[PDB]
C-alpha cells in the first residue's frame, strides 16, 4: 500500500465528468425490439437454444456456452423470440453478426430465478460455477469471462483483491454514480470475491477526482476491518489493470504473465456488483449503466438499460440531439469507436454514448514526426512509439514488435501528446491486425 | 594438386621479377636524373645562373650553429670564391612547421625566400607562396645592416614587413625564420661569408 | 474510411514550438543588432528570406505541400545562422550559408524530420571552410545612433558590394587573442590580467557572433525554454558541468598556462550552442541517459578543440559529431520496458 | 565485337553502375588533367593485363587463380609505375599513391575474373579499352565539374602535365573568379559523386519513359 | 465476415 | 607517447575521410550494422597482421637483398597468402566463428587500405613497434567510421529519402558531411 | 641472382602452404 505512484507515464485530459455525474442514475421505457448479439464476450460465440415464437420469460437461458471460456446469454425481458439471424453488431465495420430479436411483451415478468441460501457457506467452487451460470462477462472493457477468472485464481494463492474503481476515461461518469447509490452492494461484493478467492484484505481504489465516491465508500465499508479504500491520483492510464497493479502493490506484472502472478485479482465495480448481484439473488447479467454525455445530447446522464437496446432510443430518452453531432462515440475518446448508426444494440461491454459536436474535436493535420521523444515521455509501458510507428509504416512487423508493439495496449496516450499530429495508435492497431492475420493464415496451414 | 598451386606462383613470382628488372635497370638510371633535375629548378628559382659558376649541390656544407643544429649550406662559387649560400630554415607557424629557402650573397644582401613546405589554411595565409602574391619578393634587397634589429618583425609587433588581413602569425613565422638565418650567417664567417 | 481513435488532444504542434524558439531568441537577437547596427540588420533579413526563398523553391520541386512553410523549420535555422555570423558580413555569405543549409542539409534527404545532421551548424562549418577570411573578421561594437557607426547608406556599402570598412573598426575576441598571446610566450595570467574583464564579458560589451555576444539574455531564453518543456535540461546541464569541470581541473593543475571557468563559459558559442542549437529534437537522442551522454560528449570535444586544437572555437563541430554518433547511442541505450529487465528478458516474480 | 565497346562505355560503367573503383575516382580528381593522367594509366594497365590474361587463360588453376592473377596485375602496374616516373615524372608526383594503387583497383580484378577467363584476346582487349574509356569519362567529368567550382578554369596546366601539344585544352571559364575552395577539399568529393549519381539516375529513368 | 475485417493502413 | 600516435591516427589521420583508401567495401557492406561489425573486427586483424609481416618483410628481405622496386608485389603476394590462411583455418577449426570473421575476409583481399597503409609507413620508416600500430590505428579508425556511417544508413533506409536520391547518392553525400565533421579535428595531435 | 632465388622460395612457401591448408582442412 501507500502508493509508489510513479506509472512511469500519462496524461491529463479534460475530464468534462461535471456534465453528467450531477443527475441520479435515470431509467429507460421498454422499447419495442431487442437485438441481442450471440457473440457479448470473448472466445467462443454462444449458441442459440430457443426457436422462433417460442415464448420466453426475462431471465431465460436464450443461449448456453460451448466451451469453457464463454458466457451465456439471458433475455433481458419476456417475450417472443422473431429472428436467430444476422443483426447489425457494435463495431466500427458495421457488418453484422449473429443474433436474436425479442420482441417485448410488455408483461416484464421474471423467471423463477434460483436463489441461494448463506452465500458464506458453500465452497469456492459453487460460487464460481454459480457465477458461471450468471452471464458475468467482466463489465469493464475486456469482456473477459468472470468465471474464468476467478477458477484460475483459485488455483493459486491471492493476498489482495483490487476492485478497479478509478473511472479514468474522460466524459465517463457510470462508475461515479454506480459506487455512490450502490456502495453496500460493491462491499459484499468485493467481500464474496475475498471468500471466493482465498485472500488477505480488499484495497478498493478510486481517484482523487471523486470525492463524494470515496465518502461513500468510506462510509459503507468502516466495520468489517480488512476493507480499504484507497486514492489514486487523477491520471488517464490509471485505470489499466498492470498501471493500477504497479500503484498499489508496488510491483510490475511480468511480460507476458498474468495478474495472479504477483497475487492480486482486479474486478471493475460494476463486475463485482454484478457478482453481489448474481450470487445474494440469483440475477443473471441483463442491464448494465450506460453514461449518455457530449455537446450535442440536451441532458448528459446515466441510465440503467438493458442488453439490446438500441442507440436510438437510449439518445431520445435523454432529451434528444440539440444540433449535429460530428462523432458519436461508444465509449471513452481515447477508445471509443464511431457508430455505424442509431440502430446498433448495447452490448454489455458498452461504457457510453458519447456525442461529440465541432469544438470537441480537435483538428489534425499530419506532419513528418520531428522526434521530440514526447511519446516516450508519456507512454505508460515505457516503450519507444517513434519506433514502432516507423516500422509498422514500412511493412516491417517483426522490427516493431521487438520495439514494444507486443507490450502495447492501445491506450493512445501516443497521439495525444504528439505536435505533428500522427495517428499512432491506428499505425499500432493495423500491424497488430497484419500480425493476427498473418498468424491466422499459418495456423489454418496446420 | 601441389603441383600447380606452387609451380605457377613461383612461375609468376620469378618471371614478374626478372622483368621487373629488365624495366629497373633502364629506369633507375633516368629516374635519379629527373630528380635531380627536379631539385636544380627548385634551386634555381632564388639562385641567377650568372652569380654561381661551380655545381651547387657538389659542395654541400655541414655546419653546426648553437640554435639551428645541423645546416645544409650550399655555396656558389664563382671563380675560387664564394658568392652566395642556400639553406633552409624551419620555423611553427599556425598549422605547423614552415620549410623555407633563403639564397643569401655573400654580403648579407637576400637574393630571394621561398616557402618550400607549409600546411597553413589556404585562402587566408597562402600568400607566402610567390605563385600568388609578390610579399615572399619584399626580401630581395634587404640586409643586417641596412636593416636594424628593430624592423625585422611585422607591422603589427613595430616593423617593417606587411601583414596578411586576418592572419598574422605566419608572417611572424617567416620574418622569424629570415632573421635567424641572416644572424646564422653573420656568426659564422669565413665559410659562411667570404 | 473508417476514422481512428484517440478523439483528443493537447492542441500542441510545430508551428508553435518553433514561434517559442524564436520568441526565446528575440531578447538577444535584438541586443546583438542594436549593439552592431545596420550592417547586422542587413545581413539577418537577407538571411531569413533566403532561407524562406529556398525552402520555397525546394518544397515546390520536391512536391511537399506548401503549407510545410508555415510550420518555421526554415525560419528558425535562418535565424540561427544569421544569429551565428560575424555581424558586419557580407550578404554573400549569409544566401550561401542558407543556401547550403536549406538544401542540402535539409531537403536534399527529404525534409524536416529526415536530415541526420544540424543544418545550421553544417552551413556554418562549410562557410568557415570555404571563405576562412571573411568568417574571421570581427567588427567591434558601433551601437546604433552612437556618431560614430556609419549611417544607413554607408551600412549598405558595407553590407551589399565590398567597400572596405576602416581602419580601426575590426578587432580581436577573446578566445582567438589568447591563443596568439600564448603563441607571444606570454603566460595565460598577464593575458587575462590586462584583456579580459569577465563583468563585460558576461553582459555582451565584446566582439562576437551576431547573438553569441550576450550570454544573460540567451540563458534566460533557455531557461524559459526549459520553463516551458519544449527541451530537455540534461543537455545543457551536462554540456555545462563537462566544460566548467574541465576547465577548472586544468586551472587548478597549471594556472599560468591554462585559463578556465568564468573565462570558458562567458566566451565564445557556448551558452548558445548547449541551450538552442545542441537541443535540436530531429538530431538528439530519445532517451534520458541518450541525452546526458550526449551532453558530456559535447562538453568534452568543444573543451578539448578549444584548448589544445587549431581553433577558437568547436561547437559546430562537436554538435555535427554528436549527431553522427546519435544514432548508435539511441539504439544501444533504449528505455527499459514495462515488466522487462534492462536487458529486454521478462521478470521473475 | 564493337558491341562491348559501345555497351561498356554508360550501360556497365565501372564507377557509375557497378560501384567499383571508388578510391582514385575521389582522391584524385581535384582537376580534369589529373583525371584524364589517372584514366588513362588505369586504360593501358586493364587492356595489356586483359591481354595477358586471355593469352595466358588455358591454366590458371581456380584453387590459386587470385594471387596468380594479382601476380600478373602487379607486374603490369609496377613496370607502369617505374616508366611514368622516369619520363612523366611531373606527372607522376601528383598522382603519389593511386598509381601504385591499381592492383586493388576493384574494376581491374573484378573485369579480369569475370571476363578474360572464358572469353578471346580481341573480345578482352575491347572490353578493357571499353572499361577505360568508361573510367575516364567519369575522371573527366567530375574532375571539370570539381575544377570549374574550385577555380574557374577548365583543364590547367596540361602543357606542363601532359605535354605542350595538348596546350589547346587549356580555356578558362568565368574569368576573375576566386572559387570555392570546398570542393578541392574531401568534402567537395563525395557531393559531387552522389549528384552525378542523381543525375545519371534521372537521365536513364527519362530515357526509359521516351522508351 | 466480421472476423476477417481488419484496419487499413493510415495515409 | 604511442597514445597520441593511435588518437591521431584514428581522429586526425583517418584513414577513409581523409585518405580515401578501402571505399567500395565500406560503401558496399554499410548498409547493415552486423556485417559492418563483423568486416571492420576482420579488417582491423587483417590490417595490423599485414602491417606486422610487410614490415617484416621489407626490413629482413628486401632491404638487405637491395631490391625496393618489387616492394607493391611483395607485400600484396604476402598479405593475399595471409588472408587466405586466415580463411581457411577458421572454416571447420571453430564452426561457430565462422559466422563473423570469415564471411566477410574475402572482401578485404584486395582493399586498397591493406596495401595503403604499409606502404605510407614504409614512407615514413617506421619500426615494428610503430607499423604495428600504425596498422592497428588506420584499423580502428576503419572500424570507427564503418560502424557511424552504416548507423547513419539505416537511419536513413526508414526515413522519406526522394526517389531520386534514395540509396547510393544519399550515402555519398552523408559521408561528405561527415568528412566535412570530422574536418573539426584536424591539427589536434 | 641472389633475388629471384628468394622470390621463388617465398612462392614455393606460400603454394606449399596453401596446398597442405586445403588438404588437412
Ligand atoms: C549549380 C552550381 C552551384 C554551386 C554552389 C552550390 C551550393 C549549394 C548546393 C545546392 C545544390 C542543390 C540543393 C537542392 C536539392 C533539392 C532536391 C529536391 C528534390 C529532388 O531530389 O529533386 C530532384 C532533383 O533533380 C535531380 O535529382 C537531378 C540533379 C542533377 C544535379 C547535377 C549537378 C551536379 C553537380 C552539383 C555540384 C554541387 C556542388 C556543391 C558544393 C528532381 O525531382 P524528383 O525526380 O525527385 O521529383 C520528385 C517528385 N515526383
Ligand atoms: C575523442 C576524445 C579525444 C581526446 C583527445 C585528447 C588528446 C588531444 C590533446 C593532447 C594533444 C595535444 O597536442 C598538442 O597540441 C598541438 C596543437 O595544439 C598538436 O599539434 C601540433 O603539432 C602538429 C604536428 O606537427 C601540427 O598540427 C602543428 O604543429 C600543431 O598543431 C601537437 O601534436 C601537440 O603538441
Ligand atoms: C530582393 C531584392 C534585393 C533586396 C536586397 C538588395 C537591396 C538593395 C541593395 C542595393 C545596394 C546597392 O548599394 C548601395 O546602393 C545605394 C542605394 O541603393 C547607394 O546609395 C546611393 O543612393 C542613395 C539614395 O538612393 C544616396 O543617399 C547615397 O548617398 C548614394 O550612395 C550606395 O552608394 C550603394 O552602396
Ligand atoms: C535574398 C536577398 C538577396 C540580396 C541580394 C542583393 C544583391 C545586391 C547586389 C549588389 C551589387 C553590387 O553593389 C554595387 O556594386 C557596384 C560596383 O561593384 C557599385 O554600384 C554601382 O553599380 C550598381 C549596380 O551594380 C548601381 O546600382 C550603383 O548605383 C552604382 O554605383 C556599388 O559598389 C554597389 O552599389
Ligand atoms: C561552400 C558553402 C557555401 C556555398 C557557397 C555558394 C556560392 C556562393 C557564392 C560564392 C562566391 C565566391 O566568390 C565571390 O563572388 C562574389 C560574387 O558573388 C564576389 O563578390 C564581389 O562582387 C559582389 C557583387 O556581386 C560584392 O557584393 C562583393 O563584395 C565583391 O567582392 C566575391 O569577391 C567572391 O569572393
Ligand atoms: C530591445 C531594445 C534594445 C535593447 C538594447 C539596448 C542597447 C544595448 C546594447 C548596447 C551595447 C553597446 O554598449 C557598449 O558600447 C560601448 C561603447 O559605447 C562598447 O565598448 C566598450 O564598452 C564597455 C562598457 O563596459 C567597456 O567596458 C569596454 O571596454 C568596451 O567594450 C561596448 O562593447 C558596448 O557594450
Ligand atoms: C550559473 C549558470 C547556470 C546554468 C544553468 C543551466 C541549467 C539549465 C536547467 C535549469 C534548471 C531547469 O530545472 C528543471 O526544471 C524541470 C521542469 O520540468 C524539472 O523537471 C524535469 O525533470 C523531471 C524529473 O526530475 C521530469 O520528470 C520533467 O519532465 C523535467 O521537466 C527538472 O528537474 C529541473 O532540472
Ligand atoms: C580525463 C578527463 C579530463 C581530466 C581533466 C583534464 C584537465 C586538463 C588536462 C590537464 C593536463 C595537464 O597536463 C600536464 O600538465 C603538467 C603539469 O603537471 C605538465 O607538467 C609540467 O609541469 C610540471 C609542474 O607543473 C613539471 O613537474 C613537469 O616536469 C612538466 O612537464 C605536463 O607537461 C602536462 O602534460
Ligand atoms: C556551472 C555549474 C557547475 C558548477 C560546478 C562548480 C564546481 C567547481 C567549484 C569550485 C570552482 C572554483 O573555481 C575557481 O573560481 C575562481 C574564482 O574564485 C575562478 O577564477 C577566476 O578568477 C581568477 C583570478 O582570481 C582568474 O584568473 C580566472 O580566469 C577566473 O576564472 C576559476 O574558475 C576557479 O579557480
Ligand atoms: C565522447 C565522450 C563520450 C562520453 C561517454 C560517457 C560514458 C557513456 C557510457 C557509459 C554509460 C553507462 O550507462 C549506464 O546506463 C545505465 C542504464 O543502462 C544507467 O542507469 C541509470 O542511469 C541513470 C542515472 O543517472 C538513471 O536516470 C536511469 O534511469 C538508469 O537507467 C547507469 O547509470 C549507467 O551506468
Ligand atoms: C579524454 C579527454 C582528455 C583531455 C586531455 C587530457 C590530456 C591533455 C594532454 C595535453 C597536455 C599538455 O600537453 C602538452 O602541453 C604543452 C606544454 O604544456 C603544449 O605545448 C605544445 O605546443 C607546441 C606547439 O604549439 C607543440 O609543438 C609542443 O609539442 C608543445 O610545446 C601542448 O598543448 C602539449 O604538447
Ligand atoms: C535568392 C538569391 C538571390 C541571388 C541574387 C543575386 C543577384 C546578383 C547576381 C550575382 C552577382 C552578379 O554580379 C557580378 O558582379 C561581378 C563583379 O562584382 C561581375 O562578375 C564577375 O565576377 C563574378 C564573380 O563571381 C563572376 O561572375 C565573373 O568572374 C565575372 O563575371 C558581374 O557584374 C556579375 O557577374
Ligand atoms: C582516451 C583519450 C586519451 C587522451 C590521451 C591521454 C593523454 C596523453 C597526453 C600526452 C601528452 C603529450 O605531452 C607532451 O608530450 C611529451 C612526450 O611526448 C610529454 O612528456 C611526458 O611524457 C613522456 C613520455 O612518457 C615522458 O618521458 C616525459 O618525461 C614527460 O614529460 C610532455 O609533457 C609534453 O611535451
Ligand atoms: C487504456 C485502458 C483504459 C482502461 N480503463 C479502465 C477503466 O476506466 N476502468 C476499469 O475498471 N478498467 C480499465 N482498464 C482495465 C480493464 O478494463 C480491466 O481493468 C481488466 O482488464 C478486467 O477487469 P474486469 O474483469 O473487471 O472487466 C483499462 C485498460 C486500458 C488498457
Ligand atoms: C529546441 C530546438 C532547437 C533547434 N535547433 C536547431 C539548429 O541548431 N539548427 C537548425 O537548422 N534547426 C534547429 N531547429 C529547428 C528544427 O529542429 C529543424 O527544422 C530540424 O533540424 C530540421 O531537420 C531547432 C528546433 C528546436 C525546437
Ligand atoms: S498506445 Fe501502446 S505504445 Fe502508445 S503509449 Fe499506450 S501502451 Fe505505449
Ligand atoms: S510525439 Fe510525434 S513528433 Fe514527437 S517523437 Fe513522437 S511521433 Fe515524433
Ligand atoms: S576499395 Fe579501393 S578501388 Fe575498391
Amino acid at each position: 500500500y501507500f502508493n509508489l505512484s510513479s506509472i512511469r507515464g500519462g496524461v491529463h485530459p479534460a475530464a468534462h465528468k461535471d456534465l453528467s455525474a450531477a443527475l441520479p442514475i435515470g431509467s429507460l421505457p421498454l422499447p419495442p425490439r431487442l437485438y441481442l448479439p450471440l457473440r457479448q464476450h470473448a472466445g467462443a460465440e454462444a449458441l442459440p437454444m430457443v426457436a422462433v415464437g417460442d415464448k420466453v420469460l426475462k431471465g431465460q437461458l436464450l443461449a448456453f456456452p460451448p466451451t469453457e471460456v464463454s458466457a451465456p446469454v439471458h433475455a433481458p425481458t419476456s417475450g417472443r423470440i422473431v429472428a436467430i439471424g444476422p443483426v447489425p453488431a457494435p463495431h466500427p465495420s458495421g457488418l453484422t453478426t449473429t443474433g436474436i430479436v425479442l420482441e417485448s411483451d410488455g408483461e416484464d415478468r421474471w423467471i423463477d430465478l434460483d436463489v441461494s441460501t448463506d452465500p458464506f457457506a458453500e465452497d469456492p467452487l459453487v460460487l464460481a460455477d454459480r457465477v458461471a451460470k450468471a452471464g458475468i462477462v467482466g463489465l469493464g472493457g475486456a469482456i473477459f469471462p468472470a468465471a474464468v477468472k476467478l477458477k484460475q485464481g483459485t488455483r493459486h494463492e491471492i493476498k489482495t483483491v483490487l476492485v478497479n474503481g478509478s473511472e479514468c476515461e474522460p466524459y465517463l461518469t457510470c462508475d461515479d454514480r454506480i459506487m455512490r447509490e450502490r456502495a453496500e452492494a460493491i462491499v459484499d461484493g468485493a467481500r464474496l470475491i475475498q471468500h471466493i478467492l482465498r485472500a488477505y484484505s480488499v484495497v478498493i481504489a478510486i481517484e482523487d477526482n471523486k470525492p463524494e465516491a470515496l465518502a461513500a465508500m468510506r462510509a459503507a465499508a468502516e466495520h468489517f476491518g480488512a476493507i480499504e479504500v484507497m486514492a489514486v491520483p487523477a491520471l488517464y492510464p490509471m485505470g489499466s489493470a498492470k498501471q493500477l497493479i504497479q500503484a498499489v502493490t508496488g510491483r510490475e506484472v511480468p511480460a507476458g504473465g498474468r495478474s495472479t502472478d504477483v497475487g492480486v485479482l482486479v474486478h471493475n465495480a460494476g463486475t463485482v456488483y454484478a457478482i453481489q448481484q448474481a450470487l445474494r439473488f440469483g440475477r443473471p447479467l441483463i442491464s448494465r449503466v450506460v453514461t449518455v454525455s457530449g455537446a450535442c445530447v440536451k441532458t448528459p446522464q446515466n441510465l440503467d438499460v438493458l442488453i439490446g437496446t438500441p442507440v436510438q432510443a437510449l439518445i431520445d430518452a435523454c432529451g434528444g440531439l440539440s444540433g449535429d453531432p460530428q462523432q458519436l462515440l461508444l465509449g471513452g475518446p481515447m477508445m471509443g469507436a464511431v457508430l455505424p448508426s442509431t440502430e446498433v444494440p448495447v452490448i454489455k461491454g458498452a461504457t457510453g454514448l458519447l456525442a461529440l459536436a465541432r469544438h470537441e474535436l480537435p483538428n489534425k493535420d499530419p506532419a513528418p514526426c520531428i522526434r521530440c521523444a514526447s511519446c516516450v515521455d508519456a507512454c505508460p509501458m515505457g516503450l519507444t512509439p517513434l519506433d514502432m510507428a516507423l516500422y509498422a509504416r514500412a511493412d516491417d512487423y517483426d522490427g516493431a514488435s521487438e520495439y514494444g508493439l507486443r507490450d502495447c495496449i492501445l491506450c493512445g496516450c501516443c497521439s495525444y501528446v504528439c505536435p505533428s499530429h500522427i495517428p499512432l495508435v491506428h499505425y499500432f492497431q493495423y500491424a497488430k491486425g497484419q500480425q493476427d492475420e498473418r498468424r491466422s493464415a499459418a495456423r489454418k496451414s496446420d | 594438386m601441389v603441383a600447380y598451386q606452387g609451380l605457377s606462383l613461383g612461375l609468376v613470382c620469378a618471371v614478374v621479377a626478372l622483368l621487373l628488372l629488365t624495366g629497373n635497370i633502364m629506369t633507375h638510371g633516368t629516374i635519379a636524373e629527373q630528380q635531380m633535375q627536379d631539385r636544380l629548378a627548385t634551386l634555381r628559382e632564388v639562385l641567377p645562373q650568372s652569380l654561381y659558376d661551380n655545381n651547387p649541390l657538389a659542395d654541400s656544407f655541414k655546419v653546426q650553429d648553437a640554435e639551428l643544429g645541423e645546416v645544409e649550406v650550399l655555396p656558389a662559387r664563382l671563380q675560387g670564391k664564394l658568392t652566395a649560400v642556400v639553406f633552409q630554415g624551419r620555423n611553427i607557424g599556425y598549422g605547423g612547421p614552415i620549410e623555407q629557402m633563403m639564397s643569401v650573397d655573400a654580403q648579407g644582401k637576400i637574393l630571394g625566400v621561398r616557402v618550400l613546405t607549409h600546411k597553413e589554411t589556404p585562402g587566408l595565409a597562402d600568400k607566402i607562396e610567390a605563385s600568388r602574391s609578390d610579399w615572399i619578393k619584399v626580401f630581395d634587397g634587404l640586409s643586417l645592416e641596412n636593416t636594424a634589429l628593430d624592423k625585422w618583425k611585422v607591422k603589427k609587433d613595430g616593423g617593417q614587413f606587411d601583414q596578411f588581413a586576418g592572419a598574422t602569425i605566419t608572417p611572424r613565422a617567416v620574418v622569424k625564420t629570415v632573421l635567424q638565418g641572416l644572424q646564422f650567417q653573420a656568426r659564422h664567417a669565413e665559410q659562411l661569408k667570404a | 474510411s473508417v476514422a481512428a481513435g484517440p478523439f483528443a488532444h493537447d492542441r500542441s504542434s510545430v508551428n508553435r514550438i518553433m514561434l517559442d524558439v524564436c520568441l526565446a531568441l528575440t531578447p538577444a537577437t535584438l541586443f546583438g543588432l542594436v549593439m552592431f547596427g545596420w550592417p547586422a540588420i542587413n545581413l539577418w533579413l537577407v538571411t531569413c528570406v533566403s532561407a524562406l526563398a529556398i525552402e520555397a523553391a525546394c518544397l515546390r520541386l520536391l512536391g511537399q505541400p506548401m503549407r510545410r512553410l508555415l510550420d518555421g523549420s526554415a525560419l528558425l535555422t535562418g535565424w540561427l545562422l544569421a544569429i551565428s555570423l560575424p555581424p558586419w558580413a557580407p550578404w554573400w555569405i549569409g544566401v550561401g550559408g542558407s543556401l547550403f543549409a536549406i538544401g542540402i542539409g535539409k531537403q536534399l534527404y527529404g525534409g524536416i524530420g529526415q536530415n541526420p545532421f544540424n543544418p545550421a551548424m553544417l552551413a556554418r562549418v562549410a562557410l568557415l571552410i570555404a571563405f576562412p577570411l571573411q568568417m574571421t573578421t570581427w567588427a567591434l561594437p558601433h551601437p546604433l545612433f552612437s556618431s560614430s557607426a556609419p549611417g544607413f547608406f554607408d551600412s549598405l556599402a558595407i553590407t551589399f558590394a565590398g567597400a572596405p570598412l576602416a581602419d580601426g573598426m575590426t578587432g580581436a575576441t577573446a578566445l582567438g587573442n589568447l591563443k596568439t598571446e600564448l603563441t607571444l610566450n606570454r603566460t595565460a595570467q598577464e593575458i587575462l590580467e590586462g584583456g579580459f574583464s569577465t563583468i563585460s564579458a558576461l553582459f555582451g560589451s565584446t566582439p562576437g557572433s551576431l547573438g553569441e555576444t550576450s550570454e544573460l539574455l540567451l540563458l534566460v531564453g533557455g531557461v524559459w525554454l526549459v520553463l516551458r518543456r519544449i527541451i530537455h535540461w540534461e543537455i545543457p546541464v551536462a554540456i555545462l558541468a563537462s566544460v566548467f569541470v574541465m576547465a577548472t581541473l586544468a586551472y587548478l593543475i597549471n594556472p599560468e598556462r591554462y585559463a578556465g571557468g568564468l573565462y570558458q563559459l562567458t566566451s565564445g558559442g557556448l551558452i548558445l550552442c548547449a541551450f538552442f542549437i545542441a537541443t535540436d529534437p530531429v538530431t538528439s537522442p530519445i532517451s534520458r541517459v541518450g541525452r546526458l551522454i550526449f551532453g558530456v560528449g559535447c562538453g568534452v570535444l568543444i573543451y578539448v578543440i578549444r584548448t589544445w586544437g587549431s581553433f577558437p572555437e568547436a561547437a559546430a563541430f562537436a554538435v555535427l559529431f554528436m549527431n553522427a554518433l546519435t544514432p548508435l547511442i539511441d539504439r544501444y541505450w533504449r528505455p527499459r520496458a514495462y515488466g522487462r529487465n534492462v536487458r529486454g528478458k521478462p521478470l521473475v516474480a | 565485337p564493337w558491341q562491348y565497346f559501345t555497351s561498356a562505355l554508360w550501360q556497365y560503367n565501372v564507377a557509375l553502375v557497378q560501384m567499383l573503383a571508388l578510391c582514385p575516382t575521389l582522391a584524385v580528381t581535384t582537376t580534369a588533367t589529373n583525371g584524364l593522367g589517372m584514366g588513362l594509366a588505369t586504360t593501358l594497365v586493364l587492356v595489356m593485363t586483359n591481354a595477358l590474361i586471355s593469352s595466358m587463360r588455358h591454366t590458371i588453376s581456380p584453387e590459386v587463380r587470385n594471387p596468380v592473377m594479382i601476380g600478373v596485375i602487379a607486374g603490369v602496374v609496377t613496370l607502369t609505375d617505374m616508366a611514368m616516373n622516369a619520363w612523366m615524372h611531373e606527372l607522376y608526383k601528383v598522382l603519389g599513391l593511386f598509381i601504385a594503387l591499381i592492383v586493388t583497383n576493384c574494376a581491374v580484378l573484378g573485369r579480369a575474373e569475370s571476363f578474360c577467363l572464358r572469353n578471346p584476346v580481341i573480345p578482352s582487349i575491347l572490353d578493357g579499352a571499353g572499361m577505360g574509356a568508361g573510367f575516364t569519362a567519369v575522371l573527366v567529368v567530375i574532375g571539370g565539374i570539381r575544377e570549374i567550382l574550385g577555380s574557374g578554369t577548365l583543364f590547367s596546366q596540361a602543357s606542363s602535365l601532359l605535354g605542350s601539344h595538348f596546350k589547346w585544352m587549356e580555356i578558362t571559364v568565368i574569368p576573375d573568379f576566386q572559387g570555392i575552395l570546398l570542393a578541392i577539399l574531401p568534402p567537395g568529393a563525395f557531393i559531387v559523386l552522389g549528384f552525378l549519381l542523381a543525375a545519371k539516375r534521372v537521365i536513364d529513368r527519362k530515357r526509359a519513359e521516351r522508351r | 465476415t466480421l472476423d476477417t475485417w481488419r484496419w487499413d493502413k493510415p495515409a | 607517447e604511442y597514445v597520441l600516435f593511435l588518437l591521431g591516427t584514428v581522429l586526425v589521420h583517418n584513414v577513409v575521410l581523409v585518405g580515401f583508401l578501402g571505399l567500395c567495401p565500406f560503401m558496399g557492406v554499410s548498409s547493415k550494422l552486423d556485417p559492418s561489425i563483423g568486416l571492420a573486427v576482420a579488417t582491423t586483424l587483417v590490417m595490423g597482421l599485414g602491417g606486422a609481416s610487410s614490415w617484416l618483410l621489407e626490413h629482413y628481405v628486401l632491404l638487405p637483398l637491395g631490391i625496393g622496386f618489387i616492394r607493391i608485389l611483395a607485400y600484396i603476394v604476402v598479405i593475399a597468402g595471409m588472408v587466405q590462411l586466415i580463411e581457411m583455418i577458421i572454416r571447420k577449426a571453430s564452426p561457430s566463428l565462422y559466422r563473423s570473421l570469415g564471411i566477410y575476409l574475402p572482401l578485404i583481399t584486395t582493399n586498397c587500405a591493406v596495401l595503403g597503409v604499409p606502404l605510407l609507413s614504409v614512407r615514413e620508416g617506421h619500426d615494428l613497434t610503430m607499423a604495428v600500430l600504425f596498422g592497428l590505428g588506420s584499423g580502428l579508425g576503419f572500424s570507427l567510421i564503418m560502424i557511424i556511417f552504416a548507423g547513419l544508413r539505416e537511419r536513413l533506409a526508414l526515413a522519406n529519402v526522394p526517389a531520386a536520391f534514395s540509396g547510393p547518392p544519399i550515402a555519398f553525400v552523408t559521408a561528405g558531411l561527415l568528412a566535412l565533421a570530422f574536418m573539426g579535428f584536424g591539427g589536434l595531435i
